[PDB]
């Protein structure tokens, strides 16, 4: 969840994740995990407040072995009430030198141990004051998972809400440029071939120095290509631009830069400091 | 579109696309056949499937004319193509080993299960030009030679592992709406094949109407909460949903395909079903 | 020398080369005369650059480009205009003269006496398939970018030879999926299933006997440049010739 | 260097253009725009054919080759010009045709016959599409019985055997003649006389 900050100055939200169903992932990064978050503008449009976020994230060997220690060995009301009842602690020494191997746990399988030993755990067990049947019970649960596998299901049933979820939080705060402004140009096919039927990127940019240059590109096709060469006058208003190409060409290089930041600077009307320009094929 | 109902087999799918709109389209698919005489006169060729009509064709000495023939495809949860197979005329005789794979044998039965299909409701009717009174008929039990690999999967869609649908609410979506796709996904008949991977793996790939490959980290584009990876279940079906908050272009497909790991080449379906969207 | 420029001249085969020379005020000299104007009180120059045209040969004449040019006067400001050229057959490269001429107004309405025009060597610093076994060349009498709808159309193929057995040759569309990174993956199917899907010909394996009309009707719509599903073949010593060339917007 | 045409009037605009050296690219004043080739065949060829009634020993049939080209010539007056509209316009040719050749001229002038000579390369192949080997005539006597009109040539002999009584039978003939086509394709083949109107 993406926090309104503090002021609470109705910076509006639009889409927000909440997992409740889709409690699953996997984060090696090779695959991509990406949220995206649709603030609004308020009635005063602004730059700088706070931004958190809770991320409600877990451990995959949490987990899995909270799946193992209530469904592959104490799933009874007789072994969790007597033999491991308060022997409990351990179990929490013993877990946590399993090392489930995580590389098939999600291919064909789950809960798959790599390759640690087990005699030396029997002999820690029977070194300690550990009965029959609870030392059975432990031998056959760790015996399932010597090489086991597990299917998608206990996704949550084995966790649910019996986990804790290490909220985190961060702080970002919608980071602004320098100048802000607002130009509107008017593009002319003028083509050498017939048309290209070019696709459009109607673009809205930002900089962010002192005597500067915000430049720009138009729209790429996949026609035959090197051609439709275009006409354009600038008529950009509310400024003093600067200019790179009248009539210029929308070959393999376009370069139609607009270095307008060097001069003609203004307030913070938007919520950067921004400049949307818009041809249109005149 | 309105106004190329000129053209015979066209007005067939519009006037079931018009009418019975639970039946869609593109799952209509067309069987694509060429005449061809051995003789001197021209032919006039009218084909009947069970109710397409074919215009008065003409086939000269030599020239050939493919007839575009549009049918239906096949259910496979309502016909069952593994019956008893090649079934014989007469009952009785030897009785002897088979001598062939249990696996061939079920392509086999779909090889010919389809061919006849195919057979039974596809009647042409001609006559001759310089006569206009020997009127005839064909039968194409000679004539349709065998299946191969791309007609199994074009006719009958259960020779795939997968059998997806997929719609998405609205189309015409200005700018600001996150709204959420829906996948239907049924494993078909052959969920008998493999059952040790008991997950696979669907990517939703994101393809523009006029151009190729957008990129998966989309800016400027469709923007995704959650990820494309989604593992979906075997032998059950499973609804996932993704959620697209679009920026700006104008119009988009959407497809997935489905990989049976997460390592290069082990991807087994190529599907394609490609919904687009219309953004302002 | 302030008005920095380049001279580019681009090459197309429909016989035309044009050439657009780029010019802009760089900021060499712009650095010592602008901060003696802003000494003056002045950082908005107006150049008054409305007098420009191109030479060809020896016959100096002014050749009309493709885009005007009007009174343009303003500070720090950029032009490249661009010019039609015909293209040569060859390599005979005509040297060119590019004159243009500015009229420096000043600040307190000084003008002065400046132009730029010199003269280069405007070199451009750089439909048919021929056959692989035969004399045989391909190339299609209709033109190569042409518009449809859905529905049928009418495409004519051309095939010039040697008469040393002018015959034989088989068209066929072949209609399957070639069968082939994950999203590259899925690209080179995606280009596949719609090469295989689009059209489809009418008439496949014509046999030729010059001229043949090849009959397509194509289903889904899209820019099918380089539509090269169709082979045509020689019968005796099978060579899977190709022919890919041509389009079709379905639009 | 073009390609085959059938017996249709068809027109060619060819790519490139030739030399044709002068000044500079200025405008050349006079551009030709129906070239019309093929409208020097049809005086030549029914002077060759009137010619061939008597037995030939002209100067007409003495060694002469220039119907192998019947190459024309495109005037014109006061730098490289792209090709004109043709119209070709192919209805009468020989079978023994198959090249063409344009000797363009190139004007410039104060008070002068100061010109030059552009020519061009040209083959074109035929399609020989229908053809009548064949004729002969047939006369006939019989005055045909109503419901007989079904029948596209009765109806004419019938219908001028009812008005116009003068014009009586057993005096008009049948001219029989036989189409073959070498070629792939059907043709339609409606024949005129002054008056009659064959069917499809």
């Amino acid at each position: 969840e993406l926090s309104a900050p503090d002021t609470r100055n109705d910076y509006n939200i639009r889409g927000d994740y909440i997992a409740t169903t889709p409690a699953l992932i996997t984060f090696d990064g090779n695959e991509s995990f990406i949220n995206c978050y649709e603030i609004t503008a308020n009635n005063n449009f602004d730059s700088k407040d706070i931004f958190n976020l809770k991320v409600r994230y877990n451990t995959l060997k949490e987990q899995l072995d909270c799946f193992i220690t209530d469904a592959v060995l104490i799933e009874g009301d007789v072994e969790w009430f007597i033999l491991f009842e308060k022997w409990k602690t351990f179990w929490e020494l013993e877990i946590l030198k399993k090392l489930k191997y995580d590389y098939d746990a999600f291919k064909e399988n789950r809960i798959i141990r790599l390759l640690k030993t087990s005699i030396d755990l029997n002999k820690t067990k029977s070194k300690i004051r550990n009965l029959c049947i609870e030392k059975a019970v432990l031998d056959k649960i760790l015996i399932c998972l010597n090489k086991v596998s597990r299917g998608i299901a206990v996704c949550n049933t084995d966790m649910d809400e019996y986990v804790r979820n290490l909220v985190p939080k961060q702080l970002t705060v919608p980071v602004q440029l320098p100048g802000f402004e607002q130009f509107f140009h008017v593009q002319f096919e003028q083509m050498e071939t017939s048309h290209d039927a070019l696709h459009d990127t109607i673009a809205t940019i930002g900089n962010s120095l002192s005597y500067t240059v915000i430049v720009e590109n138009l729209s790429g096709q996949w026609g035959q290509d090197v051609i439709d060469d275009g006409g354009y006058i600038f008529e950009i208003l509310s400024s003093n631009e600067w200019l790179i190409h009248g009539q210029k060409r929308c070959a393999i290089k376009e370069k139609r830069k607009e270095f307008e930041v060097h001069l003609i600077p203004l307030k913070k009307g938007y919520l950067n400091f921004p400049r949307v320009e818009i041809t249109n094929i005149n | 579109s309105s106004q190329v109902e000129n053209v015979d087999w066209i007005e067939y799918v519009m006037s079931k696309i018009r009418a019975e709109s639970n039946l869609h389209s593109r799952d209509f698919i067309l069987l694509l056949l060429d005449f061809r005489n051995s003789w001197i006169d021209g032919i006039k060729l009218n084909v009947q499937f069970e109710d397409f009509t074919s215009n008065e064709y003409h086939v000269e000495a030599s020239h050939t004319s493919r007839i575009i023939v549009p049918i239906k495809k096949i259910d496979y949860k309502k016909y069952n193509f593994e019956n008893t197979p090649i079934p014989r005329i007469f009952p009785g005789r030897q009785f002897i080993q088979s001598g062939l794979n249990e696996e061939q044998t079920i392509e086999m039965r779909q090889k010919f299960w389809c061919r006849e299909h195919i057979i039974s409701k596809l009647k042409c009717n001609w006559k001759l030009t310089t006569d206009q009174s020997v009127t005839g008929s064909v039968d194409f039990n000679k004539f349709i030679e065998k299946f191969d690999h791309k007609m199994v999967y074009t006719i009958y869609p259960g020779r795939l592992f997968y059998g997806v649908q997929l719609l998405l609410d609205e189309p015409k979506v200005k700018v600001g709406e996150i709204i959420n796709l829906k996948i239907i996904t049924e494993p078909t008949s052959t969920c008998r094949r493999k059952q040790n991977s008991t997950v696979n793996f669907l990517d939703i790939v994101i393809f523009d109407s006029k151009t190729s490959k957008i990129l998966p980290r989309s800016n400027r584009r469709i923007l995704y909460n959650g990820s494309l990876t989604k593992p979906i279940s075997t032998t059950k079906v499973s609804e996932i949903n993704l959620e697209i908050i679009p920026i700006e272009k104008g119009r988009y497909e959407f497809s997935v395909c489905i990989s049976k790991s997460n390592n290069q080449d082990g991807i087994i379906q190529f599907d394609s079903e490609n919904v687009i969207l219309s953004v302002i | 020398l302030l008005n920095m420029r380049l001279r580019n001249i681009s090459l197309k085969s429909e016989h035309c080369i044009l050439s657009s020379l780029d010019f802009q005020t760089s900021k060499a000299s712009e650095q010592l005369t602008k901060k003696f104007i802003y000494p003056q009180e002045h950082n908005s120059f107006l150049k008054l650059n409305f007098q420009e045209i191109s030479y060809k040969l020896i016959d100096g004449t002014s050749q009309i480009e493709l885009d005007p040019i009007c009174p343009l006067k303003v500070p720090l400001t950029a032009f490249s205009y661009d010019s039609i050229s015909a293209t040569f057959k060859l390599v005979l490269l005509p040297k060119s003269t590019q004159p243009h001429r500015v009229k420096i107004t000043l600040a307190y309405e000084l003008e002065l006496h400046p132009n730029l025009k010199l003269p280069v060597r405007t070199s451009w610093e750089t439909s048919l398939v021929n056959s692989k076994l035969s004399n045989v060349k391909f190339k299609f009498i209709n033109s190569n970018i042409k518009v449809i709808k859905g529905e049928k159309f009418t495409m004519r193929l051309q095939i010039i030879n040697s008469s040393s057995s002018p015959l034989d040759l088989v068209v066929y569309y072949n209609n399957t999926i070639n069968p082939i990174t994950l999203e590259n993956q899925y690209q080179l199917h995606n280009k596949y299933r719609k090469i295989a899907e689009g059209i489809i010909l009418l008439s496949n394996d014509y046999k030729i006997p010059y001229f043949a009309d090849l009959r397509f009707i194509g289903i889904m719509s899209g820019y099918y440049g380089t539509l090269s599903g169709l082979k045509v073949l020689d019968l005796n010593t099978n060579e899977l010739i190709e022919v890919g060339n041509g389009a079709s917007v379905l639009i | 260097k073009m390609t085959r045409n059938s017996w249709m009037m068809l027109d060619g605009t060819k790519t490139d253009f030739h030399i044709t050296v002068r000044n500079k690219s200025l405008s050349c004043a006079i551009n030709h725009i129906k070239i019309i080739p093929m409208n020097n065949i049809e005086q030549m060829l029914k002077p060759d054919y009137w010619k061939k009634m008597p037995p030939d020993d002209l100067y007409i049939m003495e060694k002469q080759l220039d119907w192998l080209s019947k190459s024309c010539v495109r005037i014109i007056k006061l730098i490289t010009f792209d090709l004109e509209l043709d119209n070709t316009a192919v209805p009468f040719n020989f079978t023994g045709f198959d090249l063409l050749i344009e000797y363009g001229m190139s004007a410039t002038d104060e008070s002068c016959i100061y010109l030059k000579k552009l020519s061009i390369p040209y083959e074109v192949t035929l399609r020989r599409t229908i053809e009548v080997p064949s004729m002969d005539i047939i006369p006939l006597n019989e005055l045909f019985s109503s419901q007989v009109e079904n029948v596209d040539w009765i109806e004419y002999v019938m219908s001028k055997i009812r008005a116009e009584s003068n014009l009586h039978s057993r005096d008009f003939i049948l001219l029989l003649l036989d189409f073959r086509n070498s070629w792939i394709d059907g043709i339609k083949l409606n024949v005129q006389f002054e008056d009659f109107t064959s069917n499809e």
